């Protein structure tokens, strides 16, 4: 399977695309991706045991999670694997991303509701059910909460940063993953999801279809940065408390190590990479 | 030491407070909130952008909900 630059995708790919996703959420599939990725954000914290954000394990448990969701999609369309949103490259509200043949647009302003696109409430085919209160329509406010996407050059700074993570492997480090997922430094993946605004903003942010585009371009520069540190690897190696070690297993799965995920080529590769 | 409690009436809705690590409420309903190591909060209504305080978690969260009411 090839993970696409969504902005390449043809009609016919965007169409199946939001087809399956579609379906997931017809089926009642969908909503327990959110209700996953919620149960972990509130259970993570930088003192105590952490697995799917702060902490290493952020990109390989987000590459299993990506995995897990492109394989519902393929259950449904075999045809149709994850795209990736390149918000360096694809920067505007103006991007093809955000029209009503693919995601639809930003929100109205009065109460921050998304009007037009497949996944708008009006449709009836995309209620907000795992949510934190009364709302069930999705929202969002493109560029409303942080004035600007990274930039390539922000990207490139942070790939250049040679240690995968570091103690205390948390929102405090130094190093590539935290510099990634945003909490220290310019901020690259907490950013853009101020940016998009509305449920993205929030603990149930895969309401958005975005966030997996979003996930799966954070899951290219973990790839990228692996092909510019050769003799850099995930880190911590072992006795860790909290922490997943390079080959525990990790929740919920169970089943996987941060080992088993270094390698992507093992399940997809990238249109370019 | 946890941060001191709190409770006022914050664009027309009660947020309170309290050390519990620590609690808050938007009208009665618990907000999940969770500190970072460098002592900013955030919560679940926002959660990738950081506040100094609990009290600026809560008050986020309402000027977010722009007047739903919180689920527990």
């Amino acid at each position: 399977t090839v993970r696409k630059n969504q902005a390449t995708l043809t009609a016919d790919e965007k169409r199946r695309f939001v087809a399956a996703v579609l379906e997931l959420k017809r089926s009642g599939r969908y909503d327990e991706f959110v209700r996953t990725h919620n149960e972990f954000i509130m259970s993570d914290t930088d003192s105590g045991e952490r697995t799917g954000h702060r902490s290493p394990s952020f990109l390989p448990w987000h590459r299993r999670f990506l995995l897990d969701f492109e394989q519902a999609l393929q259950s449904v369309d075999s045809s149709v694997t994850l795209p990736y949103w390149d918000w360096s490259a694809d920067r505007t509200v103006r991007a093809s991303l955000w029209a009503p043949d693919f995601l639809g647009g930003t929100g109205r302003s009065t109460d921050g509701r998304v009007m037009d696109g497949p996944f708008a409430a009006s449709t009836g085919n995309w209620p907000i059910n795992v949510r934190v209160d009364s709302r069930t329509y999705l929202r969002r406010s493109l560029g409303g909460s942080v004035a600007e996407l990274p930039t390539r050059a922000e990207v490139e700074s942070v790939l250049a940063i040679s240690a995968y993570d570091l103690p205390p492997y948390n929102s405090a480090s130094e190093g590539f993953r935290n510099h990634l997922e945003g909490w220290r430094g310019v901020n690259l993946h907490n950013r853009v999801h101020v940016w998009v605004g509305g449920q993205m903003a929030t603990g149930v942010s895969p309401n958005d279809p975005v966030f997996w585009l979003h996930h799966a371009y954070v899951d290219k520069l973990w790839a990228e940065w692996q092909r510019r540190h050769p003799d850099s690897a995930y880190v911590p190696t072992g006795g860790t408390p909290d922490v997943v070690d390079l080959n525990e297993t990790m929740k919920p799965w169970n089943t996987v190590r941060p080992a088993d995920l270094l390698d992507h080529t093992a399940y997809y590769t990238f249109d370019a990479l | 030491a946890a941060p001191e409690s709190f409770d006022e009436v914050y664009k027309g809705r009660r947020i309170q407070g309290r050390p519990a690590g620590y609690e808050v409420f938007v009208d009665g309903v618990q907000l999940h909130v969770m500190r970072n190591a460098d002592g900013s909060w955030i919560s679940v209504v926002s959660h990738y952008d950081p506040v100094p305080t609990p009290r600026a978690a809560a008050r986020a969260a309402v000027d977010e909900l722009q007047g739903a009411p919180l689920l527990p």
